[PDB]
């Protein structure tokens, strides 16, 4: 079973600054023929169901602010919040849907400083 | 305008059974595959079980296989989870999640339910 | 008036056996792959009509064993069909067709939903198998086939876009490669349906026909068919629903209106999926000799103009084989190392036994034959609609032989006749 | 020209009965287990051709009641077959085949919406049962079988990798242990499918064959089959796709392009799952005697060269039993304490009644036989074409006896004939 | 059409009906072939309100 | 046949394929399906001989 | 009706019932036809408490 | 040599011991053997019902 | 009863057989009828450990 490790621990980002979060798998996720990385990034607020942020490791969901971004390949991935606002305090998770069982990360808690 | 409502949580003695249900409001239910996702109190998100759009095929995790069961009701537009031989490790909050693709579905979820709490103790 | 051929043709005791030998066709089962140049791979399927035009040698020029047994001036000769056998090869199987994007809004057998509205392009990948059919026909002219086509709208109020096209029953000639109805009807799917996503690929761009037994039976002379056999079966497997704007809404008096999300009445165009139950060796018609004893009409198996037309449909052996080719080789089973192809192969062996007949051309006989078919008289001494039609030409000019006992059908014929 | 065997061969009243006693075979049903030495455990399956070569004693050499009737110098003797019975044991059943890693993407019989494109290695564990077949043929020479194989391309432009291989119809001789068509195709699955994951483990690396009746019925002498019986049936259970790049995409004019989530057209290579129907005992062909009276060729049940070939296929008794062996013992049912094995067992009983025949060797008769077969005349005083071929050899040299009533089939024969 | 629940193989009591629980249903009918010939039109029986 | 009359009653449900027709009101790039109107028709063909 | 689980093609271990696991079930019976004629009323057998 | 090796969780080939579940088709009264007398006309063997 | 997966519609490589994966299974058997008459008790054949 693919174990996803979120390298940065719960980190506090200053006001109006970028935030970076790294996700790593124990197997290669990329498919070489079509250049597809099977990775999704979710956001959850305290007490509410989590909301989708990124899919295919690059594409962005409708209604999601452009401030978020995702990148990476192979076994390394990063999610970056270009600008920080008070509404972005949440807990973020990375999921792989390359192979069953579909596993989520341990979750990283992002909070203002 | 798509909503998901869950019902069936409560206390139950160890070894007993339970049933959860999830109702979808403004959605073409017959198209999208769906899943149940557990979350322990204070821990991370864990997959449980998934069903095909037409209900033909189902998938379970290793720790869940044999005890739980997932079912579909397209005419009444409801999703069922039957829980058998409960343990103390299953006290958590359960989520009714909707996939993106239809026939078997790629494993990322667009909309989620509100979540219902299941407790197994004395 | 019309008189039977028995009245004015006399039969002799000369018998001949002709075999076409093994015939093969290989090609794609759905469409025909043509490159920029031409059609390298034809379209071969089990749900197609097989029309064989068999060409016989001219009995007049053909050197008979005896030329002194007939009058060279006052008599002519013609070939009369006596028996035949159609041999198929390959194992029994069934063929799967479908559409990657087919119009199927919802399942209505054990599902009915009144949730969200139907958006644009609700199409699904659907595969099925067709209705089971077998048929064999023999005649002098290609058979007639009926289908339903768009009618001609005359001088009237100009129709708005979207009005129901008028329907007409169009009769035509069944040529080689024309498809057969598969449980969706017998219509010109190219003209009566515009979306091009309502039926599987192998019929969504062509016409499906059904033999016209009533008119072919009502014909006066009886040259269209001497002999036919048919056997078909199907059942309804799944019921579903089509998506689109409804042309004719349900009348108010037939239902009680609903509320909330039930106010919008769902689509009411209901369709099913055909199937064929079981293929078994005890229901087949081929690989069996038929002795054409008495014709249904007046033409009693006489072949005018040295022609013969044999029509075959057989969906009992219709397996579509799948081939795989390896573009490259990688470490552990990449899906992009392999290319997939679909093929269908069809094999025949047609065997016939013919008899010789002679006609005495008196005044009444000459006049009657002139009234019936002027070509028969003009030949005994030319534009023909068969010129532009596509058939499968089987030539038997150098395959006649009277050594009956040396061929299988010859042995069966000699044993059956007893003498 | 070819004459019937009834002319130059004269039968006698000297009947004989022989039997092969019980024949047993035990082995793995999918692949033959072999250690570093060789095949310790053979491969025995219910979907294999069983070809028995029965070797008969020489009529001239062995003992006769009296030699006053025949002339040793001006005459010779051959053995002719006049009846047989093939008896099978073990209860009726159905055998299950499968593949741990089979190429199957989606089940398209009934679905909703679209899903994404295949990744790499989308392969699943699939089991199924096959098309139901049972046949039996008998002849002097081994039967022929047809299949579809890769073709050799002549001198032309060098083909790029991944092209569709050309197809050829190949005819060969069936040997003991060859597989049968199973509703997937009668084709070479080892050459034409390179991924090795498209059909179950039985036939994923072998050649399926189908009897070639059309050409064995057109042999000039007809030594390949005296008689044959066959019964087949199947139906289609499930339908599904395949994963891999499509060699020939759907033409641009046959479909209307979609948008958004229906943009990428799904795979249009459709396959079904065969299934035999209900197994019964009233449909059986075996455990029933057959009386050879008239053959379909010219050779009327006369054995040349003191050998005979029997080909049998029976898939109605094909249960794979399962055995379990205990490695150790634990407290509460450890799953790793047991080891699971698969066996298949087959049991046969072949019984024949033969008749003694004499041939008068005149000059023209001798010339005719020499033209037909040189080995026959050579032996009436070498390398056989069966040097490399495989058969199940059954010797019946010391098993001929004229006490007909003492054996079960002899009483049936005496009831039938009456004398 | 007035269909509520599928009782061929059922599990649990989901609940009681509300108002307007009707679904879109299709099916195929009983198979019949029939031919009468007579001088007068045939009589047919049915069940009506008393 | 009294009065120069006959009555023939026929029921045959074994040929009851409901044909579906589609007509186009407009043309769009990517299959809007609001362009298409769907109609349904059924046809009976008879031939009585006495 | 008293019915706990479906055991035909249902993987899963056996849970212990609680109280009143009954469900609403419908079916159809075995097909039968019978006709007898006599002078005395016919006899019939069944199994009862002894 | 009978398979092409997979990767990731496909590396360990799954079990290949396949079993099925039997079932009789239909019970009917026209297929019974019993409740009908049998007359031993001629035996198959030498002992003729002694 | 020892059963792991229903390979008819399954085969996902997402788990391995653990310890004690047995499930409750019910079924009906192959349908048989047989009647034999003989002076001596009939023989039967089975497969036993060697």
């Amino acid at each position: 079973d693919i174990v996803m490790t979120q390298s940065p621990d719960s980190l506090a980002v200053s006001l109006g600054e970028r935030a970076t979060i790294n996700c790593k798998s124990s197997q290669s996720i990329l498919y070489s023929s079509s250049n597809k990385n099977y990775l999704a990034w979710y956001q959850q607020k305290p007490g509410q169901p989590p909301k989708l942020l990124i899919y295919w490791a690059s594409t962005r969901e409708s209604g999601v602010p452009d401030r978020f971004s995702g990148s990476g390949s192979g076994t390394d991935f990063t999610l970056t919040i270009s600008s920080l606002l008070p509404e972005d305090v949440a807990v973020y998770y990375c999921q792989q849907y390359h192979s069953t069982p579909w596993t989520f990360g341990q979750g990283t808690k992002v909070e203002i400083k | 305008e798509v909503q998901l409502l869950e019902s069936g949580g409560g206390l139950v003695q160890p070894g007993g059974s339970l049933r959860l249900s999830c109702a979808a409001s403004g959605l073409t239910f017959s198209s999208y595959a769906m899943s149940w996702v557990r979350q322990a109190p204070g821990k991370g998100l864990e997959w449980v079980s998934s069903i095909s759009a037409s209900g033909g095929s189902t998938y379970y995790a290793d720790s869940v296989r044999g005890r739980f069961t997932i079912s579909r009701d397209n005419s009444r537009t409801t999703l069922y989870l039957q829980m058998n031989i409960l343990r103390a490790e299953d006290t958590a909050v359960y989520y009714c999640a909707k996939d993106r693709m239809g026939v078997r579905g790629s494993g990322w979820f667009d909309y989620w339910g509100q979540g219902t709490l299941v407790t197994v103790s004395s | 008036a019309v008189v039977a051929t028995d009245a004015y043709v006399k039969r002799t005791n000369i018998f001949y056996h002709a075999s076409s030998s093994r015939l093969l066709a290989v090609g794609h089962p759905y469409y025909s792959i043509k490159k920029v140049n031409k059609t390298v791979v034809p379209k071969v399927s089990g749900y197609q009509y097989r029309v064989f035009k068999v060409v016989l040698p001219d009995p007049n020029k053909f050197a008979l064993p005896d030329s002194s047994l007939f009058d060279p001036t006052t008599q002519r000769l013609v070939w009369a069909c006596t028996g035949l056998e159609v041999g198929r090869g390959q194992p029994l199987g069934v063929g799967v067709s479908g559409h990657p994007l087919l119009n199927k809004y919802d399942d209505v057998e054990n599902s009915g939903g009144y949730g969200g509205n139907p958006g644009q392009d609700n199409r699904v990948n659907v595969g099925m198998d067709y209705k089971q059919t077998q048929l064999c026909m023999v005649g002098c002219a290609p058979p007639l086939g009926e289908h339903w086509g768009k009618g001609t709208q005359c001088s009237n109020t100009s129709v708005q876009n979207g009005d129901c096209p008028p329907l007409e029953l169009i009769t035509s000639v069944i040529q080689d490669g024309d498809m057969v109805d598969t449980g969706f009807g017998a219509m010109n799917f190219a003209d009566l349906q515009t979306n091009k996503s309502d039926v599987p690929l192998d019929i969504c761009g062509t016409v499906c026909k059904y033999p016209d037994y009533l008119q072919m039976a009502a014909d006066p002379y009886g040259d269209r068919l001497f002999f036919y056999l048919r056997k078909e079966q199907m059942f309804a497997r799944h019921f579903f629903n089509r998506a689109g704007t409804v042309g004719e809404p349900v009348p108010d008096d037939l239902l009680v209106k609903g509320g909330n999300n039930r106010s919008s009445v769902a689509s009411s165009i209901y369709v099913h999926t055909p199937s064929g139950s079981l293929v078994s060796s005890e229901a087949q018609l081929f690989n069996k000799p038929y002795w054409l004893q008495k014709a249904q009409g007046h033409n009693n198996g006489i072949c005018w103009g040295n022609h013969l037309f044999v029509t075959v449909v057989d969906t009992t052996r219709s397996t579509n084989m799948t081939l795989c080719a390896s573009v490259s080789k990688s470490a552990t089973y990449t899906n992009s190392d392999y290319k997939e192809y679909m093929r269908h192969v069809e094999e025949f062996d047609l065997q016939f036994i013919f008899q010789l007949c002679s006609i005495t051309l008196s005044a009444e006989v000459m006049a009657y034959i002139h009234t019936m078919n002027p070509s028969v008289l003009e030949d005994w001494n030319k534009q023909d609609p068969y010129k532009d039609m596509s058939f499968w030409e089987v030539n038997l000019k150098e395959k006649f032989s009277s050594e009956l006992d040396q061929f299988p059908l010859g042995r069966k014929f000699l044993l059956q006749s007893g003498y």
